[PDB]
DNA sequence: GGAAGCCATCC
DNA sequence: GGATGGCTTCC
C-alpha cells in the first residue's frame, strides 16, 4: 500500500521473491544494493532471516523505491 | 575341503496370493459366490505431530504451521455395510526332496551336504518341523492385523490329490495360541501328512480358507506397495484382477515363525527362522554372529569341521535349508 | 541440508532407505508453507542435480503464476 | 628448441608422477635410477616404441574384439552420383586414431604434444637441428629418431583379412560378384560424436533450453534428437579399439531409423456412443499433433503463398492418408464385428467404415451395406475435418482460401473415391 | 533398368529375432541390401529351374516389435542380450552387444521369364513358397505355417496385363489386399534439393543428411520445423576403400575363387509412403546394381516417381 | 588340413513358446485360452547374506538392519480359477547336415563331404532322432514347470499342408529324465526326424504341453539380460520376457534343453545327460567336461576322423555329428 | 630346442 | 582386455 499508516515491513521469505538469484526477477543481491547506494554488507544485513539474529527492517521509502527500480510496481 | 562360490537352493513350502471376500456369518458354508472386497480412495487432512528440531519452537512458526495443514489422498478398504465376516483364501504347495541345492561348484561338498541331511533324517523325520508348521497353520498367523481384536475366527483346510477333496479340517485359531505348540490328534494328523510330502513320499497340495468375524463396514488390512515420488496420491494397497490381495511373501513369512531356540530369551515367542535371526519390527539381531549361533559359523561347522550341534539347533539349520536362498561367496 | 531457489525449499528427509541395492533419500520441495513435490534420489547426487530434478516444476509454477496474474489490456 | 626442452620436462614430471606411487622399502633407489635412465635416453626407448605404432582412420576391432586384418589410413574420393554421405565430406578437419601398445599410446602422445606448440606437429619429417638442439639428441639420434617417426607415421602393414570379419557379396551387371569386406569408419563417428555432444551439451544449448523453457526469442536456434540408441564396444576397458574409444568412453550413439507406427497400442475399436463420437474426431497422438500443426498454420500471410500452398497441401495429403490408414489399421485389426450397445453413429459409420458381416452381424443387414457405400459416412467425415480447421471469412474473402477449400474439397473426392471403390 | 512384366507377392512374412542394428549409425529396419541378396539367393536356388530371372523386392512392414528395454534414468534405450556359453576356463564370455527384433513383412517380386508360358502362375507360385519356408532373411528364421493358414496362396499379376484401366483395377484390387502397411522407396532428390537450400547458408554435405531427420525447435518470430513425409535414414550400400585385390592376394577369405575389396558404408535417406499414394506397382522394386569402376555399390529404387 | 574359415548353419529351428492357462479336461478346447500377462509388485527383505565378517561388529549390524531394502519385482501368475498351463510352439527340421556355409579350402570341404558321406551310408539317424523324440517325449523344456508336477502331457502334430499330418501324445513322466528307451510311437518320431534330417525337406511340427500345477500358483518365464553400469537409481530388479502382452520363453533356452543328449562325457556317467557343445561346458555347474587336454573334446576328434583318418569309436561319432548339426563359426 | 603355455604387466 | 614378452619350462 502506499498509506504509510497500514504498511508493515516485509520478511525475508517475502523479499526472497525479488531479490537474490533464485527469486523471479533473477537479480543479485550486489545488484541490488548499487542500485539503492548501500554496501554489499549493508545489504545483506537485510535478508538474515531473524531480527534477533542481526537483522533489520527495511525503510518504506527505500522498500517502495527498489519496487521501483526492479520495474515491478510504478510507484508514482 | 571347503565350501563352494556359488550355492542356490529353491523353496519348498510355495503359497499361493491370498485374496479376500465378505459374507456373513454363518453362511460360511456358502461361500463361494461372495462378492471381493474393493480398494477405493478419500481424502485425509493432515496435522501437525511430529517432535520438532528446537529452531522451529517459535510461538508464530508453529501457528503459522496450524493455520495451513497440507492434503493427502488414501486408499482404503472396508467390508460392506451389511457382512461382517472375512474371508481368505489361499493355496499352499508342499514340494520335498530339500537336501538337494539347485546349484553348485564343488562335487565333495554336496556330496557331505547330501549325507548329512541324510544322517538327519535318519535320525529324526520331519515330525517336528512339519508339527510346528501344521501349528502355524492352525492358528491364523497370517492374518496378519485382521486377527487383531477379532471375535471368533474359524479355519477349513482342504486336501487335493485329484481335482477333488480328500481329506478336511476344521478348527478354532483362538484356542491354539500364539505362544506354544501342544499337541493335537487333528493336528499331528496333518502334520503326519506334511511330513510325507517334505520326504518326498507323494505330493501334497491344500488349500486354505479362512473366516474372520470382525464386524459390520469394519476395517481390513490387504498388504501394501510402494511410492517413489508424488505430486496427488501418497498411499495405495495392492489388488488382482480388483479384489484386496496379501503378498504371498508375507504369508511364507507368517509361516515361518516357529524359531524358538535362538540363545536370548524365550518371553519373546517364536520367530521366523532367518540367517542371522533378525524382526524388522524391533530392529534388533538375535543369533549374531559374536555367539556362535547364527547359520553360516553353524553350517560349516557341521559339514567342514563336522561338529554336530544340539539337535534343535539342527532343525534351525534344516529349516533354514526349507526357506532356501542364495549362499557362497 | 537444504538448498534455497528464490522463495523455494528442497529438503532431505533425514533417515534414507536402500531401493534396488543403493543408497535413496527422499526429497521435498517447499513452497514457504506449502508443500508441492516429493521424490525420491540415490546419494551420489550434487546439488546441481538435486535443482534441476525440480526445475521443471518450478518453471511450470512461473508460468502459471505469470498467466493468471496478468493485467488488463486496454485498445 | 623449447620443445625438447618441454619434453624433457614432462619427462621429469612423468618420473615424479611414477615417484609418487612410491614404495618405503626400495622405491627410492628404483625411482632415482628410472628418473635418469628416463632423463638420459627418452628418445632413445622412445623410438623403439614408435616403431610400433601405426595411425588409422577404418579399424577392423570392432567388427569382433578377437579378429585381425588390415587396418587401412585411407581418405576414397569423392563418388559421382550427388548426394550422398561418406569420409570423402571432409578432409580439413579430420582426426586420426591410432592402435597399438599402451605405453607405446604413451610414446605417441607424449610424441604429438611435442607436435604441438611449435609446428612440429607437421614438422616432425622436416626438422634436424632446432629439435636436435632442443632435445639432447645428437646427430645420429636424431636421425635415427627422424626414420623411427617416418616409420611409425607410415602404414606398415600387410594385405590379409580374418575369418571373422563380414566380407560379403555384391553381384556384378550381367556376370559374377566381388568379395566385399567392410570396415568400421572411426574418424567419422569421432566427428559426429562431438557434434551430438555439442547438439546435446553446450552454453548455446542450456541456453536455447531455458529460453523454450522461457519462450524469450533471442535470435538463436534449438535443435534436439529422440529416441538414441546406445551400443558399448568390448569390455570393460575401451581404449583397446584406440584412444578415441578411450575418450569416447566406448560408446556410439545410434540414430532412430524406424516404421512409423512401432509401438503397437491396443485399439479402442469397441461400442462405446461418446467412444464413436471420439473416434469420428478420431484423436490421436500423430493426428493430434498433425490438427496443432494445421491450427497453426490458419494464420499465415499470403507472401510465401506459393511455399505455403504447399505445405498445406502436403500437410492435408499427409492427414488424409494417415486418415485412411488408421482406418484400415482399425478394420483389419479388429477381429469381429461387434453389435455395439449404443455406438451412436458408429454403426452408420461402420456400415462401411467397420468390418465384414460376420456371424455376429445380421446377413440382411451385410446386403445393406453392401448395397450403399458410406458416402454419408464421408460427408462426415469431411465435416468432421471441416470443422477440425479453424476457418474464418479471412479465407472466405481472401483468394487462398477459396483455393484450400478446393484443395480440401479435392482430397475429400479423392478420399471418397477411394472408400467407394473398396465399399460395396 | 528393366520393366518386370509379372508380380509376384508373398503375402505376410513372420520372422524372429533378426538383426536390428545392420549399420554403424542406424538400428531400426534391416538393410535393403539384404532384400536384394534374399532375392538373388532365392533366385540362385530355385529360380533358374523355372526359367524366370527376379529384378526387385517390395516391402510393406506390418509390425514391428523389437526386444529394447529403457534404463529408467534417462531418454536413451538400451539393448536387450543373449547369454553365449561358457569359455573352456568356465569363467564368462567377451560381451558382444547385438540386436533382435521381430517382423512383418510383405515381399513384391518381379518377374521377366517366361511366367505363365511353361507353367501356371499358381503351381509355381506354391514352389516359390516351400522354397521360401527354409531360408533365413537378416539373420532371422521364418516362422512357419501355424494357424495363419488363411494367407497361405500367393498369386502373380500380369503387370502389362490387359487394359490400361484393367491393369489400374488389377492394382487396385491388388493394393486393396496389403492395407496395414507403408511402403519404403529412396528419396534422394529431397536430398538434393534440400542441400541446394541450405548451401546459401554453408557448403556442408553430411548436415544436410543430419539436420533433415531431427525436430529442430524454431525460435520465435516456440514451433517446430515439419518435413511432410516419415523421412527415415537407409545405408544406401558401400564405397571401397582399397582397389581390387586378386582371389589369392589376400589371406583367409571367404573363397579363394573370387577377387575382393575393401569397403566403407554409404548412407542415404528413404520414406514410409502409404500404398495408395503411388499409381504404378513398378516404382517400389529395389534393384542391386554395381559400378565396378568406382567404389560405387548400390541399392535403390529408380522410376520412382 | 581344415581351412581358416568354417561355418554351419542351424538346424532344427524350435519358436518362441508362448504360455496360457486353463482348467484341466478342456485341453481339447484349448484354441481359445487367455494367456498369461506379466505384472509387478513390491519386495522387502532383510540381510541375509555372507558378510564381509570382519565387519560384524553387532552395533553396525542393528544399524545395516535399519535401513530397509526395498525392490520391484516381475511376477507371472495362473489365475485363481484356472489349475492348468499350456505351452505351444514350433520346430522347423531342415536336413542337408553335413554341408558347411564356409570354407576357404575345397580339400577339407569334399574331403568333409566324403567322410559324412560314408558316416550316414554306415549307419542312420536312429540314435540321434530316438534321443530328440526322447527329449521331446519327456518335457525337459519346461525347465522349472515340470518340477512338483502332478500329471504333464504333451501332444505332438505331424504338418504336412496346411492341415494336420499325424498326431502323437504321451505322458512325459512316466518317461524319465535319466536314461533312452525305445517305443513304437516314439521310433516312428524318431523314422519322421531321420527322414527330415536327411536332406528330404523342410518337415513342420507343433507341439504343445499340459501340466497340473495348482490355483494361482506362479509359473517361470525366461529373464532378461540388462547391464547396470549407471549412477541413477537402482532399476528393477527381475524382468521376464513377453511377446505381445503374454509370457513366453526365449527360443535359445528350450533350444538348449533339446539338444540334452551327451551321456559319453568321460568324467562320469551318475550326472546325467548334458548338452553338446565343443569341449562341452555346462553353466550350471560353471566347469568344462571334455577337456581338450583330453582327446575327446570336439576339434582333436573331428581331426582325426577327418584330416588324420584315425576314426574313433561310434560314440565319438554321435558326439561330433551332434556338433555338427548344432552348428557353430570355427576357424582360427 | 622351439612353442606353447602361463603369467604378467602395460596401457 | 588386447598385445608382447621373458624368464622359465614343460616335453
Amino acid at each position: 500500500t502506499h498509506d504509510a499508516e497500514e504498511w508493515r515491513p516485509p520478511t525475508s521469505w517475502e523479499l526472497r521473491h525479488v531479490v537474490g538469484e533464485g527469486s523471479f526477477t533473477g537479480v543479485s543481491g550486489a545488484a541490488a544494493a548499487a542500485l539503492l547506494g548501500m554496501s554489499a554488507t549493508n545489504f545483506r544485513k537485510y535478508t538474515a532471516g531473524d531480527s534477533a539474529a542481526n537483522r533489520q527492517k527495511i525503510s518504506f521509502a527505500a522498500w517502495h523505491y527498489l519496487l521501483d527500480r526492479l520495474g515491478v510496481k510504478r510507484a508514482s | 575341503l571347503s565350501t563352494a562360490s556359488v550355492l542356490a537352493f529353491e523353496r519348498k513350502l510355495d503359497p499361493s496370493d491370498a485374496l479376500m471376500s465378505a459374507g456373513a456369518w454363518a453362511q460360511r458354508d456358502a461361500s463361494q459366490e461372495w462378492p471381493a472386497v474393493t480398494v477405493r480412495e478419500k481424502s485425509v487432512r493432515g496435522t501437525i505431530s511430529n517432535r520438532l528440531k528446537t529452531k522451529d519452537r517459535d510461538p508464530a512458526k508453529l501457528d503459522a504451521s496450524i493455520q495451513s495443514p497440507n492434503l493427502q489422498t488414501v486408499d482404503v478398504a472396508n467390508l460392506p455395510s451389511d457382512a461382517d465376516t472375512l474371508k481368505v483364501r489361499f493355496t499352499l504347495r508342499v514340494l520335498g526332496g530339500a537336501g538337494t541345492p539347485s546349484a553348485c561348484n564343488d562335487a565333495a561338498y554336496r556330496d557331505k551336504l547330501l549325507q548329512t541331511v541324510a544322517t538327519y533324517v535318519n535320525e529324526q523325520g520331519f515330525a517336528e518341523l512339519a508339527r510346528r508348521y501344521a501349528h502355524n497353520l492352525a492358528n491364523a498367523r497370517f492374518l496378519w492385523r485382521n486377527r487383531v481384536g477379532a471375535e471368533a475366527v474359524e479355519v477349513r483346510i482342504n486336501h487335493i490329490r485329484q481335482g477333488e477333496v480328500a481329506r478336511t479340517w476344521r478348527f478354532d485359531a483362538l484356542a491354539i495360541g500364539l505362544r506354544d505348540f501342544k499337541a493335537d490328534a487333528e493336528l499331528d494328523a496333518l502334520a503326519e501328512l506334511i511330513a510325507s510330502g517334505l520326504s518326498g513320499s507323494g505330493h501334497v497340495l491344500l488349500e486354505v480358507v479362512a473366516f474372520a468375524r470382525i464386524g459390520d463396514g469394519q476395517e481390513v488390512f490387504p498388504s501394501q506397495e510402494l511410492i517413489l515420488d508424488k505430486g496427488q496420491k501418497s498411499k495405495t494397497l495392492y489388488s488382482v484382477r480388483d479384489a484386496a490381495a496379501i503378498h504371498s511373501q508375507k504369508i511364507g513369512n507368517a509361516l515361518r515363525t516357529i524359531d524358538t531356540w535362538y540363545p536370548d530369551e524365550d518371553g519373546l515367542g517364536p520367530i521366523a527362522v532367518e540367517p542371522y535371526g533378525s524382526v524388522t519390527s524391533q530392529g534388533k539381531a538375535y543369533r549374531q554372529p559374536k555367539q556362535k549361533l547364527d547359520f553360516y559359523t553353524l553350517l560349516d561347522n557341521w559339514v567342514l569341521r563336522d561338529e554336530a550341534p544340539a539337535v534343535e539347533q539342527q532343525h534351525y539349520v534344516i529349516a533354514n535349508l526349507i526357506r532356501g536362498g542364495v549362499f557362497g561367496e | 541440508n537444504a538448498i534455497h531457489i528464490g522463495p523455494f525449499s528442497i529438503t532431505p528427509a533425514a533417515r534414507g532407505l536402500h531401493y534396488g541395492g543403493l543408497p535413496h533419500h527422499q526429497w521435498t520441495l517447499y513452497y514457504g508453507p506449502r508443500e508441492m513435490a516429493i521424490k525420491t534420489l540415490p546419494d551420489s547426487y550434487t546439488s546441481s542435480e538435486v535443482r534441476d530434478e525440480f526445475s521443471d516444476i518450478i518453471a511450470e509454477f512461473v508460468i502459471d503464476a505469470r498467466h493468471r496474474y496478468a493485467p488488463d489490456v486496454l485498445e | 628448441q623449447e620443445l625438447r626442452q618441454f619434453i624433457e620436462s614432462f619427462i621429469q614430471e612423468r618420473l615424479q608422477g611414477k615417484l609418487d606411487k612410491l614404495h618405503p622399502d626400495e622405491d627410492d633407489k628404483r625411482q632415482t635410477l628410472l628418473a635418469t635412465h628416463r632423463r638420459e635416453a627418452w628418445l632413445a626407448d622412445a623410438a623403439r616404441r614408435v616403431g610400433q605404432l601405426q595411425l588409422v582412420t577404418h579399424t577392423l576391432k570392432p567388427i569382433h574384439p578377437d579378429a585381425r586384418g588390415s587396418n587401412l589410413h585411407s581418405l576414397p574420393q569423392a563418388p559421382g552420383q550427388p548426394g550422398l554421405a561418406g569420409s570423402h565430406e571432409l578432409g580439413d578437419r579430420l582426426v586420426s586414431d591410432v592402435v597399438g601398445n599402451a605405453a607405446a599410446l604413451d610414446v605417441f602422445k607424449f610424441l604429438s604434444l611435442q607436435y604441438q606448440g611449435k609446428n612440429l606437429l607437421n614438422w616432425l619429417t622436416e626438422d634436424s637441428a632446432e629439435a636436435v638442439q632442443a632435445l639432447s639428441d645428437n646427430a645420429e639420434q636424431a636421425r635415427e629418431w627422424r626414420q623411427a617417426f617416418i616409420g611409425i607415421t607410415a602404414v606398415k602393414g600387410a594385405p590379409a583379412s580374418h575369418s571373422l570379419a563380414k566380407q560379403l557379396y555384391f553381384p556384378l551387371p550381367g556376370s559374377g560378384y566381388h568379395l566385399l569386406a567392410p570396415l568400421f569408419p572411426t574418424s567419422l563417428v569421432h566427428h559426429v560424436h562431438a557434434l551430438l555432444r555439442e547438439a546435446r551439451f553446450g552454453d548455446a544449448a542450456k541456453a536455447a533450453r531455458e529460453a523454450r523453457s522461457r519462450q524469450e526469442s533471442w535470435p538463436h536456434g534449438f535443435s534436439e534428437y529422440p529416441n538414441l540408441a546406445i551400443q558399448k564396444f568390448g569390455g570393460t576397458k575401451p581404449q583397446n579399439i584406440s584412444q578415441l574409444n578411450s575418450e569416447r568412453y566406448g560408446e556410439n550413439w545410434l540414430l532412430p531409423s524406424l516404421p512409423p507406427h512401432w509401438q503397437r497400442q491396443d485399439q479402442r475399436a469397441p461400442i462405446r456412443h461418446s467412444s464413436v463420437f471420439e473416434h469420428d474426431f478420431g484423436r490421436s497422438p500423430e493426428v493430434s499433433r498433425l490438427t496443432r500443426t494445421l491450427q497453426r498454420l490458419l494464420a499465415k500471410t499470403r507472401h510465401n503463398n506459393f511455399t505455403i500452398r504447399r505445405y498445406r497441401a502436403q500437410l492435408v495429403g499427409q492427414i488424409c492418408d494417415e486418415a485412411l490408414q488408421y482406418a484400415a489399421r482399425l478394420r483389419e485389426l479388429e477381429p469381429g464385428w461387434s453389435a455395439t450397445p449404443g455406438c451412436q453413429l458408429h454403426d452408420a459409420e461402420q456400415l462401411w467404415l467397420d468390418p465384414l458381416r460376420a456371424q455376429t452381424d445380421e446377413t440382411f443387414l451385410q446386403r445393406r451395406l453392401r448395397g450403399d457405400w458410406p458416402a454419408e459416412v464421408g460427408n462426415r467425415f469431411a465435416n468432421w475435418l471441416n470443422r477440425a480447421v479453424s476457418s474464418d471469412s479471412q479465407i472466405l474473402g481472401s483468394p487462398e482460401a477459396a483455393q484450400w477449400s478446393q484443395e480440401l474439397s479435392k482430397e475429400l473426392t479423392m478420399f471418397k473415391e477411394i472408400l467407394e471403390d473398396e465399399r460395396d | 533398368v528393366t520393366d518386370p512384366e509379372a508380380l509376384l507377392l508373398l503375402p505376410r512374412l513372420s520372422i524372429q529375432n533378426a538383426n536390428a542394428i545392420s549399420s554403424p549409425l542406424t538400428w531400426g529396419f534391416p538393410s535393403p541390401g539384404a532384400f536384394t541378396g534374399f532375392v538373388h539367393a532365392l533366385q540362385r536356388r530355385v529360380g533358374i529351374s523355372l526359367d524366370i530371372e527376379l529384378d526387385g523386392v517390395g516391402i510393406v512392414c506390418h509390425r514391428f516389435e523389437a526386444q529394447i528395454s529403457q534404463p529408467a534414468g534417462k531418454r536413451t534405450k538400451v539393448f536387450n542380450l543373449t547369454r553365449n556359453p561358457l569359455n573352456r576356463d568356465g569363467s564368462t564370455a567377451a560381451i558382444v552387444e547385438e540386436g533382435r527384433a521381430h517382423l512383418e513383412v510383405s515381399l513384391l517380386l518381379g518377374v521377366h521369364g517366361d511366367g505363365l508360358d511353361d507353367h501356371p502362375a499358381q503351381e509355381i507360385a506354391r514352389q516359390v513358397q516351400e522354397q521360401a519356408g527354409a531360408m533365413r532373411l537378416a539373420g532371422g528364421s521364418i516362422l512357419p505355417w501355424c494357424n495363419e493358414r488363411f494367407p497361405a496362396p500367393n498369386a502373380e499379376l500380369l503387370m502389362l496385363g490387359g487394359s490400361d484401366e484393367q491393369r489400374r483395377k488389377n492394382q487396385r484390387r491388388l493394393t486393396r489386399r496389403l492395407l496395414p502397411g507403408f511402403a519404403l522407396v529412396s528419396r534422394e532428390a529431397l536430398l538434393q534439393q534440400h542441400l541446394e537450400t541450405l548451401r546459401t547458408t554453408l557448403p556442408e554435405a553430411t548436415t544436410l543428411d543430419a539436420l533433415l531427420d531431427l525436430c529442430r525447435i524454431n525460435f520465435e518470430p516456440w514451433q517446430v520445423r515439419d518435413k511432410p513425409g516419415w523421412l527415415v535414414p537407409i545405408p544406401a550400400g558401400y564405397n571401397a576403400l582399397s582397389p581390387l585385390y586378386l582371389p589369392g592376394e589376400v589371406r583367409n577369405a571367404r573363397d579363394r575363387e573370387t577377387p575382393l575389396r575393401f569397403v566403407e558404408n554409404l548412407f542415404g535417406l528413404g520414406e514410409w509412403l502409404s500404398p495408395h499414394r503411388v499409381a504404378a506397382l513398378s516404382d517400389l522394386l529395389w534393384y542391386h546394381h554395381a559400378e565396378p569402376d568406382k567404389g560405387l555399390y548400390r541399392w535403390s529404387t529408380p522410376r520412382f516417381v
